[PDB]
C-alpha cells in the first residue's frame, strides 16, 4: 500500500526546526533523555512507521548522539545517528487531556502524529490547530455521532468543558450567526475516504435536532432526504472509497438558535460524467443503477424491459457487488427520500424511466455501413427514446447526420462509427447529469426562501487538494478550488489577528502574510492565465493541447509558479501550488473541457412531450462552440460566484484524515497521514498561530499564571493590575522585544513565554521534590483506578484458566 | 516488621505496563510515589536498563517506612500550611502531569473543608493512607 | 443434567457438598467460576450446599455475558500502541497481581501452553480459554 512515491514525498515534508538539549552544563547526558528519531530498522522494515522513540545514552558528544531504541520495542543495541536526525520529545503527556495540537510544549512532526496517533487509538479521532478541526476516519461506528451526543454537545452549559467534535464546530458556528448576526460556512475538506460526507450529515443531524419541535419539519425533512437522494445519484465504490462523492456539494441552511431547520438551498457541481459510460476494474458507476435495476419490482421490471446489472455495456459486470452495501434495501430508502423531497409518483415514474432509457441506449450497438444503428438493436434504440420521452427519428438523425460548414456551406454527411459511438454516449451523459441536476432544482422550489437568504449556514464538502500519478483536467479544478479556500484561510487568520492587535493597540506591522495570489493568477486571471490559454485553445479552429502548453511556456515567465515538464515537455506542465509543485497531463484537455452537449441535440430534447424532460436543458442556448458553453469557463464563474458567497461568510474548517488505505479501524500509516497534514494545511496553521505575540491573557490570567516570576511585584495592594504586569515584565530578564502590554492583556513572543514558564519555575525549585511526589503518588493512585475498572474482566479470564485446568 | 514488597511490585507494574523492565523517566515517577528522592548524581549512576528486581532492592534501601512523604513534610523540623490558589499555582508552574480533574479529588481528599489554606502535614498524612 | 448429579454423588459428604467441590464440578461442566459467584453462595448457604443450593449455585456460574471484547479488557488495557499482542511477562504479571491472582507457575502453564512465541495475540488466548 505505501508507495516510495509517498516516502520521498512523507521525508521531503519533515524538518529539523527544534535543536534537542541533551546535556547539561557539565556537557553530560540528562539521564534518561528521550528523542525522535527517523533512523532504524523498525523503519525500514516497516513502510507505515515514520518515526521511533530513543534514549540518548550516557556517553554521546554533541556532534553525533549514541541512541537506543524503546519504542517500539527494539534490541537494546546502540547507533549513532547526528543531531539533524534528532527531535524533541513531549515525554509525560496525556494526549487527552487537551484538546489543541498547540498546547504541546514540542510541535515538531514527530510529536504532532505521535499526539494525534495515541487520541486516535483511544477514539478521541478529534483535535484542533485552530482555526482548524483534525477528524481522522476510525473506520467502524465509535457511536459519538447519536442523539445522545447531540443533546449533550447542545443543551451543555460551559461549551469549553466539552472535548473537540464536529458538533464543537456546528455549535460555536450556529452561537455566531445568531449571536452577531453574521453568515457562517463550514468547510470540510479532505482527500477520497477521509470522512467528509460523514462529517457533514453529523453536522446537518445536528442542525436538524430541534430542542422543542420545528414547525417547517415538511422542509427540514426534504433537506435530510437530499442525502439518500444525492449520494445514489452522484456517488459510486471507487477503490479508495465504497461511497465516493464524484461531485462538489454547497448548501445554504436557515436553522433556529433552538435548532431545526427552515430552509435551505442545494449546489451540486463538477460531476464526473466520464462514470456513466466507463468505470475502472473493481469500480462501479453510480449507486442509483444498481440500486434501480436490484431494486425495482417485477412491475417496474416489465414497464421498462428491465434486464440485470452484469447485462448492461454502461456497467462493469464484474464490479456489480459490494460487501456491506445492501442496493435493494437502499432503493427504498432512496423511493421514499424522494417523496419527502415532494416529488409525485409520475415523477419518480419519469426519473426511473429516463434512468432506464440511458441504461437501454448504451446497449444500442452502431456498425459502419458511415455508421448506422444494428437492425437487432432498432427496437432497443427505440425503447430507449420512449423511455427517455425523446423522439426516435429526430434522435437517430443526430447521432448518424452530421452537417458540416465547408467554405461557408451547410453540408450534410454521415457520422463514422467512432464518431456516432462519441454522440450516443455524450446523450447517455448529458441526460444523466441534466436530470441529477433536475432533481437539485425541484428540490430548491420546495425548500428556498421566497425571498432569498437574509442569514444562512453555508456548508462546503469538496475534495481537498489532489497529486494523483495522471493528474487532469478535474485534478485541476479541484486544485484550483483548494487555492481559492487556501487564500480564504490565510485571509481569515490575519483579519482574526490584525483585529486583536488593532482593539489592544499593539503594532499590526509586525504581521506575516504568504498569499498564493501569484499560483491563483497563474490558474485564472483574464488573459495571463492556463484557464484563459486552455480557452481560446478551445475556441481556435485548430486547436490542440499541445498548443496549449505550447501558449502556456511562452506567456507565463513572469512567476515560477508555471514550470515546464522535463519528461516529455510538450503534453504536460507543473503548477506550484501552495502545497508544492502539482504535475498535469494536457493529454484529451480540449476533448474534456468541449464535452458539453451539442446545440442540435439539445433542441430535441426540449421539444419532448413530457415536462420534465423539457426542464432539463431549461434555456440552454442553441449552437461552433462559444466561451460560456465550456467545462471550465462556466466552472470559473461558478468558482467566482460560490467564493464572494464564502468570503462573506465566518468561515470554519474541518480538515479530514484517511489513516490507511485499508478501511481498517486502529491502523496508522504515518507516511500517508503527514502527507495530508502537510496537503490540509494543519502543519501551517501551527506554525501561524505561533507566530508573533502568540502569547495574550488578561491581566488578572497573567498575574495567577506568572505569579511567583517576581511574588512582591505580584503581591502589592498598591499597584495597579496592568502596572504589576509591566512590574514582573521588566524585573524578569524578558527583552521589550519578546513582549507588549495593551488594553485589557498581557501580549507575549511564543520564546519570551517560555523563558518565563522557566524563570517561575527557578523561583519554585525548593517545591519540586514535594510537587513531583505528590503528583507522582497520585499517578500511581490513578494508574491502579484504571487496573480496578478491569478487574471484574481480569475474573472472568482466571475463573476460564482454572476450568481449563480442572479439564486436564 | 512491615514489608513494602508486594506494594514495590504492583508500582512498578503499574508505571511499567506490566513488563519486567521499566523506562528511566517512568523509573524517577515510581520511586517519587514512594517518596524516594535521588540526587541528580544518584540519578546518573543508576543501571540504564532497569528490572523489576533492581527497583526491589533499591525501593528496599531508599523507602523511609518510618516518614514516607518527608518531602511533603518532615515531622522533624516542625512552618506548614499555603494559599490553596498558591498550591495549584505552583503545581502548574512546576509543568504538572496532574489534570483539573487529578488536582480537585487531592483537594477535597487533603482538604475536607473549604478553609483558605491547605496544610502539607495533612497532605503527607493522607497520602500515607492511601499507600 | 445427568453429570450434574453424578458429579455431585462423587464429591457429596452426608448429602452436602462443599464450595470448593461445587466450584469443581462446575470447571469438569464447563463453567468458569470466580470468588465473587464463590461469595454470593456463602452469603446464602455458606460452605456447605443441599443438592437444591449447589444447583443454584451452577445457575450463578453460567456467565453467557462472557466472549472475547470482555474478557481482553484488562490486556487491552496495557497494550498502548494497540498490537493486539502483549508479552508472556506481561500476562502473567497481570494475571499474578490482581483479581482472583494466579501463581506464577499456574500462569507461565497457562501461557506456554498457549504459545512457544514470547509474544501472545491476547485475542486469541481469551478466545481459546473460553472454549
Ligand atoms: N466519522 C466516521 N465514523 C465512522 N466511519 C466513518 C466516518 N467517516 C467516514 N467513515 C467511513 O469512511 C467511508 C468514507 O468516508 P466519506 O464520508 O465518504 O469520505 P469522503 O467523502 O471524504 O470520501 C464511509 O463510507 C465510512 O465507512
Ligand atoms: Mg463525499
Amino acid at each position: 500500500a505505501v508507495t516510495n512515491e509517498e516516502i520521498k514525498t512523507a521525508s521531503k515534508i519533515v524538518r529539523r526546526v527544534s535543536n534537542v538539549e541533551a546535556f547539561d552544563k557539565s556537557g553530560s547526558v540528562f539521564k534518561g533523555y528521550q528523542i525522535w528519531t527517523d533512523i532504524s530498522p523498525t523503519i525500514e522494515n516497516d513502510p507505515n512507521i515514520m518515526f521511533v522513540k530513543c534514549v540518548v545514552q550516557q556517553g554521546s558528544k554533541k556532534e553525533k548522539l549514541t541512541v537506543v531504541q524503546i519504542d517500539p520495542p527494539g534490541t537494546g543495541t546502540p547507533y549513532d545517528i547526528d543531531p539533524t536526525h534528532a527531535w524533541n520529545c513531549n515525554s509525560q503527556v496525556d494526549p487527552m487531556s487537551f484538546g489543541d495540537i498547540g498546547l504541546l510544549n514540542h510541535t515538531n512532526i514527530p510529536c504532532v502524529l505521535d499526539f494525534l496517533k495515541h487520541r486516535y487509538l483511544k477514539n478521541q479521532i478529534y483535535t484542533t490547530a485552530v482555526p482548524l478541526i483534525v477528524a481522522i476516519n476510525p473506520y467502524k461506528d465509535l457511536g459519538n455521532t447519536t442523539n445522545e451526543w447531540i443533546r449533550r454537545y447542545r443543551d451543555t452549559a460551559d461549551h469549553t468543558k466539552l472535548p473537540p467534535h464536529v458538533f464543537t464546530c456546528a455549535r460555536e458556528a450556529l452561537s455566531n450567526l445568531h449571536g452577531v448576526n453574521k453568515s457562517q460556512t463550514i468547510i470540510v475538506s479532505g482527500e477520497s475516504g477521509a470522512g467528509k460526507t460523514e462529517a457533514t450529515k453529523q453536522i446537518m443531524r445536528y442542525f436538524a435536532s430541534s430542542k422543542s419541535g420545528n414547525m417547517d419539519l415538511r422542509i427540514q425533512t426534504a433537506i435530510m432526504a437530499a442525502n439518500p437522494v444525492l449520494e445514489a445519484f452522484g456517488n459510486a465504490k471507487t477503490i479508495r472509497n465504497n461511497n465516493s462523492s464524484r461531485f462538489g456539494r454547497f448548501m445554504q441552511l436557515v436553522i433556529s438558535h433552538e435548532g431545526g431547520i427552515r430552509y435551505g438551498s442545494v449546489v451540486a457541481f463538477l460531476l464526473e460524467k466520464s462514470r456513466i459510460i466507463t468505470q475502472d476494474d473493481n469500480e462501479r458507476s453510480y449507486h442509483i443503477f444498481y440500486q434501480f435495476l436490484k431494486g425495482a419490482n417485477s412491475t417496474m421490471k416489465s414497464k421498462f424491459g428491465l434486464k440485470g446489472v452484469t447485462e448492461y455495456k454502461l456497467l462493469n459486470p464484474n464490479s456489480t457487488e459490494v460487501s456491506g452495501v445492501d442496493d435493494v434495501k437502499d432503493f427504498e430508502e432512496v423511493i421514499e427520500s424522494l417523496k419527502n423531497m415532494e416529488l409525485s409518483e409520475s415523477d419518480i415514474e419519469v426519473i426511473f424511466s429516463i434512468v432506464a432509457g440511458i441504461l437501454t441506449l448504451g446497449n444500442v450497438r452502431l456498425i459502419e455501413k458511415a455508421a448506422a444503428i444494428m437492425d437487432e438493436d432498432m427496437g432497443v434504440f427505440n425503447k430507449a427514446c420512449e423511455l427517455m420521452y425523446l423522439d426516435p427519428e429526430l434522435i437517430k438523425r443526430e447521432i448518424l447526420i452530421k452537417v458540416t460548414v465547408a467554405g461557408g456551406t451547410k453540408i450534410e454527411g454521415r457520422w463514422n462509427k467512432n464518431d456516432a459511438e462519441v454522440l450516443k454516449s455524450s446523450l447517455c451523459k448529458a441526460m444523466y447529469e441534466k436530470l441529477f441536476l433536475w432533481i437539485i432544482r425541484h428540490l430548491n422550489s420546495r425548500i428556498e426562501p421566497e425571498g432569498g437568504f437574509k442569514t444562512f449556514m453555508g456548508m462546503l464538502d469538496i475534495f481537498g487538494f489532489e497529486v494523483f500519478k495522471n493528474n487532469s483536467l478535474e485534478q485541476l479544478f479541484i486544485n484550483i478550488t483548494n487555492e481559492m479556500l487556501q487564500k480564504n484561510f490565510v485571509d481569515i487568520v490575519f483579519e482574526r489577528e490584525s483585529k486583536l492587535y488593532k482593539d489592544e493597540g499593539i503594532s499590526t506591522a509586525e504581521l506575516k502574510y504568504t498569499s498564493n495570489k501569484e499560483v491563483i493568477n497563474v490558474l485564472c486571471e483574464k488573459g495571463k492565465s492556463v484557464l484563459s490559454y486552455l480557452e481560446d485553445q478551445c475556441l481556435a479552429p485548430g486547436g490542440t493541447d499541445e498548443k496549449f502548453v505550447s501558449s502556456c511556456a511562452t506567456n507565463l515567465k513572469e512567476n515560477n509558479k508555471f514550470t515546464p515538464a522535463k519528461v516529455a515537455s510538450n503534453k504536460n506542465f507543473i503548477i506550484q501550488h501552495t502545497i508544492g509543485p502539482i504535475q498535469y497531463c494536457a493529454e484529451s484537455f480540449l476533448l474534456k473541457n468541449k464535452d458539453v452537449l451539442r446545440g442540435d441535440l439539445v433542441e430535441v430534447i426540449k421539444d419532448s412531450p413530457n415536462p420534465i424532460v423539457q426542464q432539463l436543458f431549461e434555456g440552454q442556448v442553441i449552437e461552433k462552440i462559444a466561451k460560456g458553453s465550456l467545462i471550465g469557463s462556466q466552472f470559473l464563474n461558478q468558482l467566482t460566484s460560490l467564493m464572494n458567497l464564502i468570503n462573506s461568510t465566518e468561515p470554519h474548517f474541518i480538515r479530514c484524515i484517511k489513516p490507511n488505505e485499508n478501511k481498517k479501524p486502529l491502523e496508522w500509516c504515518e507516511p500517508k497521514i503527514l502527507i495530508q497534514l502537510h496537503a490540509l494545511s494543519i502543519l501551517e496553521a501551527l506554525v501561524l498561530r505561533q507566530l508573533g505575540y502568540s502569547y495574550r491573557r488578561t491581566f488578572e490570567e497573567f498575574l495567577y499564571q506568572y505569579k511567583f516570576v517576581d511574588i512582591a511585584a505580584a503581591e502589592d495592594s498598591s499597584v495597579e493590575n496592568q502596572n504589576k504586569c509591566v512590574n514582573i515584565l521588566k524585573l524578569s530578564g524578558l527583552s521589550e522585544s519578546m513582549y507588549k502590554i495593551g488594553k485589557s492583556m498581557v501580549f507575549l513572543k511564543q520564546e519570551g513565554a517560555k523563558i518565563l514558564t522557566k524563570i517561575q519555575r527557578e523561583k519554585l525549585v525548593e517545591w519540586e521534590n514535594c510537587v513531583s511526589v505528590i503528583e507522582a503518588a497520585i499517578l500511581k493512585h490513578k494508574y491502579k483506578q484504571k487496573v480496578n475498572k478491569n478487574i471484574p474482566s481480569l475474573l472472568r479470564v482466571q475463573a476460564h484458566i482454572r476450568k481449563k485446568m480442572v479439564a486436564q | 516488621a512491615s514489608d513494602m514488597e508486594e506494594k514495590f511490585r504492583e508500582a512498578f507494574i503499574l508505571f511499567s505496563s506490566c513488563s519486567d523492565h521499566i523506562e528511566m523517566y517512568k523509573f524517577f515517577e515510581l520511586m517519587n510515589s514512594f517518596g524516594i528522592i535521588l540526587t541528580n548524581d544518584e540519578k546518573a549512576a543508576l543501571p540504564n536498563d532497569i528490572n523489576m528486581d533492581y527497583w526491589l532492592n533499591f525501593a528496599k534501601k531508599h523507602y523511609n517506612y518510618e516518614q514516607p512523604f518527608k518531602h511533603i513534610n518532615n515531622v522533624n523540623e516542625q512552618n506548614v500550611q499555603i494559599k490553596i490558589d498558591n498550591f495549584l499555582g505552583i503545581m502548574k508552574a512546576l509543568d504538572t502531569r496532574l489534570t483539573e480533574s487529578d488536582l480537585n479529588i487531592l483537594l477535597q481528599i487533603t482538604n475536607p473543608e473549604n478553609k483558605s489554606t491547605l496544610n502539607l502535614k495533612t497532605v503527607s498524612q493522607k497520602l500515607t493512607e492511601s499507600i | 443434567e445427568s453429570d450434574v448429579r453424578i458429579y455431585f454423588n462423587e464429591k457429596s459428604s452426608g448429602g452436602k457438598i462443599s464450595i470448593d467441590n461445587a466450584s469443581y464440578n462446575a470447571r469438569k461442566l464447563g463453567l468458569a467460576p470466580s470468588s465473587i459467584d464463590e461469595k454470593k453462595i456463602k452469603e446464602l448457604y455458606g460452605d456447605n450446599l443441599t443438592y437444591e443450593q449447589y444447583l443454584e449455585y451452577l445457575s450463578i456460574c453460567v456467565h453467557d455475558k462472557d466472549n472475547v471484547e470482555e474478557l481482553i479488557k484488562m490486556f487491552a488495557h496495557f497494550d498502548n500502541n494497540c498490537t493486539g499482542y502483549l508479552t508472556k511477562s506481561q500476562m502473567k504479571n497481570i494475571l499474578t497481581t490482581w483479581g482472583d491472582a494466579l501463581t506464577d507457575q499456574e500462569a507461565i502453564d497457562a501461557l506456554n501452553a498457549f504459545s512457544s512465541e514470547d509474544n501472545i495475540d491476547y485475542k486469541l488466548f481469551c478466545e481459546d480459554i473460553l472454549q
